[PDB]
């Protein structure tokens, strides 16, 4: 899916991906530790799955 | 660093700090540009008459006609005179990190390219039947010159690209050149980012204009990290002079020209009208019933 989209839904950093999630139904898979940090600093976006 | 000498029958050309030693870590490109049927005389006065000292591959001086590179000299010799018939002499001087010396002096004398610059625009594909109407039969090729707003590196995006004449390019290809328009550095022959501020687009075609299209867009103010006023379309892509919502995909991802774009009761395309008419008829009928009603006492 990402290969077909090929920058249609892709990101080159973290913060811009965070904002893209904040502005659209965006997944932005990330390593768990920073996800914990972000979802604790903010309170509107939380991790799903395991 | 470049010393342009356009439209002068004579003038002078020499290394930076010419009586002194050349500064290191230069990379300066030079041009002798002449009118058709205007022939160029290029001359080296030696400041230092000897057979060349450091004959090697750093600190070379290239010479470019049209780009078949005529030669590269180094050390401490003069090339003999070379007579110009291509009338567009391209001179590149390079400097290393740690070999610094007497420099050089020169004397020049006189004996399908279109302009396309600004902040934004599109190179019309196969746009040759208006600029330089070339018959389709022969191989055709043209170059395109971009110039950004002061202090602006450029980003390009191809909107339509199909060179069906052949997969291979020994006949037909499209390439991009960075820096100034020389054979010095092919940026590429996907979208592209120009490192410099002046753009060079050449296209080669053969046996017809059947090439489907080369239709692409160049962007300005692509260079700076954001000060503030222009929008953060992408990382250090604050560009706006007026292109905020210009109706064209003017950024790598949709940002600048995207995301900015009582009758609700009657918003039915035809339904509202038919229903309303039937309703008026009914209301009037209700009023008729009401008149007959206020009639009995």
């Amino acid at each position: 899916f990402m290969s077909s989209r090929r920058q249609s839904v892709l990101v080159k950093s973290n913060e811009e991906g965070i904002q893209r999630v904040l502005t659209s139904d965006y997944a932005f898979l990330m390593e768990s530790t920073t996800i914990e940090f972000v979802t604790q600093r903010n309170c509107n976006l939380t991790q799903i799955g395991g | 660093c470049g010393i342009w000498v356009r439209t002068s029958n004579g003038g002078h050309f020499a290394s930076p700090n010419y009586p002194d030693s050349y500064p290191p870590n230069k990379e300066c490109i030079y041009i002798l540009e002449a009118a058709p049927r205007q022939r160029i005389e290029l001359t080296f006065d030696e400041r230092y008459y000897i057979e060349p000292s450091f004959e090697c591959r750093f600190d070379h001086l290239e010479v470019r006609d049209g780009s078949p590179l005529i030669d590269r000299y180094c050390g401490m010799k003069s090339p003999a005179l070379i007579r110009s018939t291509g009338r567009f002499m391209w001179i590149k001087f390079s400097s290393d990190e740690e070999l610094e010396g007497l420099g050089f002096r020169a004397k020049y004398s006189f004996i399908c390219q279109f302009e396309l610059s600004g902040a934004d625009g599109i190179v019309r594909s196969s746009q040759v039947e208006q600029e330089e109407k070339t018959k389709p039969g022969q191989a055709v090729d043209c170059i395109w010159t971009i110039k950004a707003t002061p202090k602006a590196k450029i980003y390009l995006r191809f909107l339509d690209y199909q060179m069906e004449h052949s997969n291979e390019c020994k006949r037909n290809f499209v390439a991009v050149y960075d820096g100034s328009s020389a054979i010095e550095n092919l940026k590429a022959k996907n979208d592209v980012m120009l490192k410099t501020g002046v753009g060079v687009i050449r296209m080669w075609a053969d046996e017809g204009s059947r090439l489907s299209r080369f239709r692409m867009l160049f962007t300005s103010f692509v260079e700076p990290p954001c000060t503030s006023s222009t929008f953060f379309c992408h990382s250090n892509m604050c560009i706006n002079n007026s292109l905020v919502c210009n109706g064209v995909q003017n950024c790598a991802y949709p940002w600048d020209e995207n995301h900015c774009k009582l009758f609700e009761q009657i918003t039915k395309t035809h339904g509202t009208i038919i229903g309303v008419t039937s309703g008026i008829v009914l209301v009037l009928l209700i009023i008729s019933i009401l008149v007959q009603v206020k009639q009995p006492r």
